[PDB]
């Protein structure tokens, strides 16, 4: 049997030396974060991606901020669908869902909420955390500014809403305008706060979609759901 | 095998009331949640109001919140939606929809352009 | 006879229950991978240890004394003596660098992945275990803890202070200053969170009391079990004058605190889970 | 014309329903009461695999059952030494996010999909001794669910644009496609005698595909929910599909019609993956609430209970001769579990 | 025209499927109870094997 113990012996070289390979890997896969990036059609998802960097189906960005990798992934040649291939990104640190706000019509920040809320309330992505950025705030600024409302109609509350205090208005912005971003901002909290039960945690913020500091809010939010998981896993929250 | 089919709808004027009756068949009718979506002529499909299992928790589009009422009896396998006051941008294609799996809360292809859980559609149209 | 028999029990009952939970906590690491995996559980192995440790070696010999009322192996006590300071810096020690371990974690978190190896672990543990070993044995068997002019020691002002230092008082200052960290952190936290859940209330402090009982119990059963011996320890050599008997119940409190460590760190969900397994 | 063209559907789907009906003259569940049952399997796990860093979520099996090819999350395709424990092989893989692996019949070539709609066949048997891309498989406008090789020649792809496609590996370009779905197709379990294959998909309906005709022979629909896999019996003439309403439903090919469905109550969770062993009397079920049901194929109750994965069972896999059983979960561990 | 093409194309595979050879359900599961009586023994993991045949102990 000298053969087979020189087999065996092969094969043990071979997986010490693919062990050797897989743990440079874990470390490179560890130190990594993953990102998921789902936004609407008329949402700017490739702006976003665009500003990130400076027919496939799954496009990859990759991006360092203070020494830490991440990877992001934008759904690209994909169908509508996505109830399968959603749960495969249970495992990544967090989803930036992007969500375009505008006030052939069709009521889009509805479908938004809904395909938020059935993030959030997917069987596997309750351990995900969710980034949200809501896009096109000069839109709004514009729309509102003019005079011609869409969100007012479709939203019936919205009609009878307050401002909230802790919300902190910009100098330049209309009352208006800041009620509105800081209403469509409230409607995304109330459905993540009602749907979690503190497993998981919603990140707002107020973009245009031209904006250099983005990729810092990542990092920051990244930073954030790290320290609640940790503070999780002390039980601390 | 899972057929939605629906009943009711043809010319409405505004503000009267018309019902809408969805027949379940091929499946359990309490363990899904269940919706309905109305795609507009020449606009893309938008979620309309669902009820869950029980039918406790009840959530609806704004722009139909206050107008549109949605049961469903788990006896009879129906689901019944009343339309009052309504709007001439109300008219739109009305589709009953089900829920992917069964127990769960999350609705992710409920409103998408092809969808092999919703039923055929009966035009509604409201003229003035 | 009846109070030596109650205070029997009473002992017997906490080595029991120190061997039992210190066993099914190194039970639940070693056969079940998910816990062994993470680096963060290594120096809860490494706790663990030493708490078995503390209630293998330094526990019953010291029980078995009291009722007595005599020591009866006489060269054992200064080997005995030297485990005792060995077990009871490497459990402290031990906390320490847990607590350590969640403020670098909890603070700066992609740079606790990025630095935190298991190489990184290990090199802690072994400086903690080192430590300890420098100031038990080393000084124990060239006789520099006892006073200058049965199993009592009179330890000197010198190494008292030093030891106490060393073994308490720093890992003590470094616990007080890391939890009010991590308890700043997380209060920040909580208040993110509850700014935007009162935003979706307005639309439409339990939370701040978890997280101060969870640092409150683990602060209080640590400082309320150690703070009163180590006091004690260096009062004792200056004046020397408080009895034998409460300073007795001082280290048996100390004891009982690597007694009560399995329950402040091993009610985490997986170790909920190893243990319900095992259990059942 | 919209109007007549479902009606005249309808009315063929009565027709084929009548058909079905009229056919069951007696259910399988009553023919097989006088039957011994199999009882309680205490399988155990004679092997973990330990390596893969995400979560894993397909796995296929030689023919030889030596060696196993796990796909996994993280971009990392691992063949495995299913005796030792011994990794064979370590592959990069392009793309992260990989749903299916296959291996070869010949085992020179292994195959992996993702969410890149790109099929990947890398060949083992590379001269220089490392692993290398042979081929890149593009258009696909949906993901790559889950692929099969027929042989080296030819391998058949599920994807995602409810397509299932026939590849020449040596052209690179798609010998039939497959294209009667409206719902995602999950997986395609290949026949014995590789003539015919069976998809399940999201519409709730499994298709049986005429590998050389090109279209459907057969529609199944008894299914509530999506169909997640589907699997073959050993003869060929049978198929088992999982299913997201916690109902494995066993169909039969000639009778054209759900012989019989496998439930309970206490069971509510999906099921992701089915498998069938070299008899094929105990179907082997993987679930979302992180245990494998055996179930027997007659008796329609659960012959044992695989208890040993953290997160849940993404597949399930029996080897040919049906020795052991391979399963893949989302812990990043491989359990083989031994009757 | 969409629309009308795919019902088009469910008619024409509804007709293919409809007019097909079928198997009464008895002699089907009949065949495959054959199947198994037949290659029950063959089975490893129904009937269980001592750990010399097991090539996994
Ligand atoms: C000096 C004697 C008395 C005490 C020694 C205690 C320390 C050094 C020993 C005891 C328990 C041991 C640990 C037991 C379990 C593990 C988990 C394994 O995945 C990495 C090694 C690791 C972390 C060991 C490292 C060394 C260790 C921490
Ligand atoms: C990790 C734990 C289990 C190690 C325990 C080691 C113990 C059992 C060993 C190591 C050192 C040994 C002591 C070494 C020296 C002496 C002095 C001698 O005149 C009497 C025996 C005595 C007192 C030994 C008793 C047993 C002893 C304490
Ligand atoms: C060093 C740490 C990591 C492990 C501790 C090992 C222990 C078991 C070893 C190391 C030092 C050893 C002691 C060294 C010196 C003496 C003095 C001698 O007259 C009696 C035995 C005795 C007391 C030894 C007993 C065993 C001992 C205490
Ligand atoms: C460095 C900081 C964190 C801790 C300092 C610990 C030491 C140095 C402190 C704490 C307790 C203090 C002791 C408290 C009480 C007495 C009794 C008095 O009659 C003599 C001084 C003496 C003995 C003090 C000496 C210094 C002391 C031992
Ligand atoms: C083990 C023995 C010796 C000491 C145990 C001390 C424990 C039981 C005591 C000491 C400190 C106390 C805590 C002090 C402060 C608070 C904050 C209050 O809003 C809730 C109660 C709570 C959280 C107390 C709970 C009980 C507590 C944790
Ligand atoms: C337990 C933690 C939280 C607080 C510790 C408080 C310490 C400083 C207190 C509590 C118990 C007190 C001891 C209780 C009893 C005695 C016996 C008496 O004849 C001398 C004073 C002496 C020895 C006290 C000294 C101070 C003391 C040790
Ligand atoms: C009075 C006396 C004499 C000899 C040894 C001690 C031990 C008591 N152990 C229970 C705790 C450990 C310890 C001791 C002494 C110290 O200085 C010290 O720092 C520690 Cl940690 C006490
Ligand atoms: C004074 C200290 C005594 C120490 C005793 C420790 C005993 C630990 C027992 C752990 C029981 C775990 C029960 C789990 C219950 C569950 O959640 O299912
Ligand atoms: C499981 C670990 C148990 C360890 C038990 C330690 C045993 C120590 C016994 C010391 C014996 C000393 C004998 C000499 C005494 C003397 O001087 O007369
Ligand atoms: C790492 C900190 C350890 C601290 C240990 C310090 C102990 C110093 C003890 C000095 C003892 C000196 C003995 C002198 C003997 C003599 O009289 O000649
Ligand atoms: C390694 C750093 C340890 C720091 C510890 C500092 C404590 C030093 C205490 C010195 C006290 C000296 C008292 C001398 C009394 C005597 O003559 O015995
Ligand atoms: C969860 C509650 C924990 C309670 C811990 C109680 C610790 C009891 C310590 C008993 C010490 C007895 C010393 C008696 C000495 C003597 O003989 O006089």
């Amino acid at each position: 049997t000298e053969d087979q113990r020189n087999e065996e012996k092969a094969q043990r070289e071979a997986n010490k030396k693919i062990e050797k390979q897989l743990q440079k890997d874990k470390q490179v896969y560890r130190a990594t974060h993953r990102l998921l990036l789902l936004g609407a059609g008329e949402s700017g998802k490739s702006t976003i991606v665009k500003q990130m960097r400076i027919t496939s189906g799954i496009f990859e960005t990759k991006f360092q901020v203070d020494k830490v990798n991440f990877h992001m992934f934008d759904v690209g040649a994909q169908r509508d669908e996505r109830r399968k291939w959603i749960q495969c990104f249970n495992d990544v640190t967090a989803i930036i869902f992007v969500v375009a706000s505008s006030s052939n019509q069709t009521n889009r920040l509805q479908e938004a909420l809904n395909l938020f809320k059935s993030i959030w309330n997917n069987r596997w992505l309750r351990t995900i955390s969710v980034i949200l950025f809501l896009n096109k705030q000069d839109l709004l600024a514009e729309k509102v500014l003019a005079g011609k409302s869409k969100i007012e109609d479709y939203f019936p509350e919205f009609a009878r809403y307050t401002t909230p205090e802790d919300a902190t208005p910009e100098p330049g912005e209309d009352p208006r305008v800041t009620r509105a971003k800081y209403f469509i901002r409230d409607e995304f909290l109330r459905i993540s706060t009602a749907s979690g039960d503190g497993r998981h945690y919603c990140y707002p913020h107020f973009t245009c979609s031209v904006d250099t500091e983005n990729i810092r809010r990542v990092f920051n939010d990244c930073r954030d759901i790290i320290q609640r998981m940790h503070l999780r896993q002390y039980e601390l929250l | 095998q899972v057929q939605l089919q629906e009943s009711g709808g043809g010319l409405v004027q505004p503000g009267g009331s018309l019902r809408l009756s969805c027949a379940a068949s091929g499946f359990t009718f309490s363990n899904y949640k269940m919706n309905w979506v109305r795609q507009a002529p020449g606009k893309g499909l938008e979620w309309v109001s669902d009820i869950s299992q029980s039918g406790a928790s009840i959530s609806y589009t704004g722009s139909v919140k206050g107008r549109f009422t949605i049961s469903r009896d788990n006896a009879k396998n129906t689901l019944y939606l009343q339309m009052n006051s309504l709007k001439p941008e109300d008219t739109a294609v009305y589709y009953c929809a089900r829920c992917p799996a069964p127990f769960t809360r999350d609705c992710f292809d409920v409103t998408s352009t092809t969808y092999a859980y919703r039923g055929q559609g009966t035009q509604v149209t409201v003229s003035s | 006879f009846s109070v030596r028999i109650l205070t029997a029990c009473f002992l017997s009952l906490l080595i029991l229950s120190t061997l039992l939970g210190n066993t099914l906590v190194c039970a639940a690491v070693i056969r079940f991978r998910h816990l062994r995996s993470k680096v963060t559980n290594f120096f809860v192995i490494s706790l663990a240890v030493s708490d078995l440790l503390v209630a293998v070696l330094v526990m019953p010999w010291k029980a078995v004394a009291e009722i007595a009322g005599f020591w009866p192996f006489g060269s054992f006590c200064n080997i005995w003596v030297a485990f005792d300071i060995m077990c009871s810096t490497a459990s402290i020690l031990n906390l320490c660098v847990i607590s350590v371990d969640r403020y670098w974690a909890i603070s700066s978190p992609f740079r606790y992945e990025r630095k935190m190896t298991p190489k990184a672990a290990f090199i802690l543990i072994s400086v903690a275990w080192t430590l300890s070993v420098l100031i038990s044995f080393i000084p124990v068997q060239l006789s520099w803890h006892k006073a200058k002019p049965n199993c009592d020691s009179s330890l000197s002002r010198t190494y008292a202070i030093s030891s106490s230092v060393i073994s308490f008082y720093i890992p003590v200052a470094i616990m007080i200053v890391t939890y009010t960290r991590i308890y700043r952190i997380a209060q920040k936290q909580i208040r993110r969170i509850a700014a935007l859940e009162r935003a979706a209330v307005h639309a439409k402090f339990k939370r701040e009391t978890k997280v101060l009982k969870t640092l409150s119990v683990i602060m209080g059963v640590f400082v309320c079990c150690w703070l009163p011996f180590f006091i004690l320890n260096c009062i004792l050599p200056f004046c020397g004058c408080i009895d034998s008997n409460t300073f007795d119940v001082f280290v048996w409190f100390g004891w009982a605190n690597s007694s009560l460590n399995p329950i402040i760190y091993a009610f985490n969900a997986d170790f909920r889970k190893a243990f319900s397994t095992l259990l059942g | 014309e919209l109007d007549q063209l479902r009606q005249e559907a309808e009315q063929l789907k009565n027709q084929i329903r009548d058909a079905r009906k009229a056919c069951a003259d007696a259910t399988l569940s009553q023919i097989t009461n006088n039957i011994d049952p199999v009882g309680r399997i205490q399988m155990r796990t004679r092997r973990t695999l330990r390596g893969h860093l995400a979560k894993i979520y397909a796995m296929h099996w030689g023919t030889d059952s030596r060696l196993l090819v796990s796909a996994s999350q993280d971009g990392k395709l691992i063949i495995w030494d299913s005796y030792t424990t011994n990794k064979v092989h370590a592959i990069p893989l392009r793309s992260s996010w990989v749903m299916t692996c296959a291996y070869a019949p010949s085992g020179n070539y292994v195959a992996c999909g993702g969410l890149d709609n790109i099929c990947s066949i890398y060949n083992l048997k590379t001269r220089e001794g490392n692993v290398r891309v042979s081929r890149e498989l593009a258009g696909h406008t949906g993901y790559l669910s889950c692929c099969r090789f027929l042989d080296d020649n030819q391998i058949v792809t599920s994807s995602g644009d409810t397509t299932c496609a026939l590849w020449d590996i040596e052209t690179g370009q798609q010998t039939t496609t497959f294209t009667g779905h409206t719902g995602d197709v999950m997986s395609l379990s290949l026949a014995p005698d590789t003539r015919l294959f069976v998809s399940g998909a999201c519409d709730a309906s499994a298709k049986l595909w005429d590998v050389r005709e090109g279209m459907c022979r057969q529609t199944f629909t008894g299914h509530e929910s999506d169909i997640n896999a589907i699997c073959f019996f050993p003869n060929g003439n049978a198929f088992a599909t999982g299913s997201d309403d916690a109902t494995c439903r066993l169909f039969d090919l000639r009778a054209d019609q759900e012989l019989m469905t496998y439930s309970h109550d206490n069971i509510i969770c999906g099921i992701t993956s089915v498998s069938f062993s070299k008899s094929g009397r105990l179907l082997l079920a993987g679930y979302d609430d992180f245990n494998c049901n055996v179930w027997d194929a007659l008796k329609a109750d659960r012959a044992g209970v695989l208890a040993g994965h953290d997160n849940r069972v993404s597949c399930l896999g029996v080897t040919d001769d049906g020795m052991a059983v391979a399963t893949g979960s989302w812990d990043s561990f491989l359990k083989i579990w031994n009757g | 025209t969409a629309s009308i093409a795919q019902a088009r194309k469910l008619v024409e595979q509804l007709k293919m499927e409809a007019n097909i050879d079928r198997i009464k359900v008895s002699k089907a599961a009949a065949d495959l109870m054959a199947y198994c009586e037949a290659h029950a023994k063959e089975d490893p993991l129904l009937t269980p094997v001592p750990a010399s045949e097991n090539p996994f102990r």
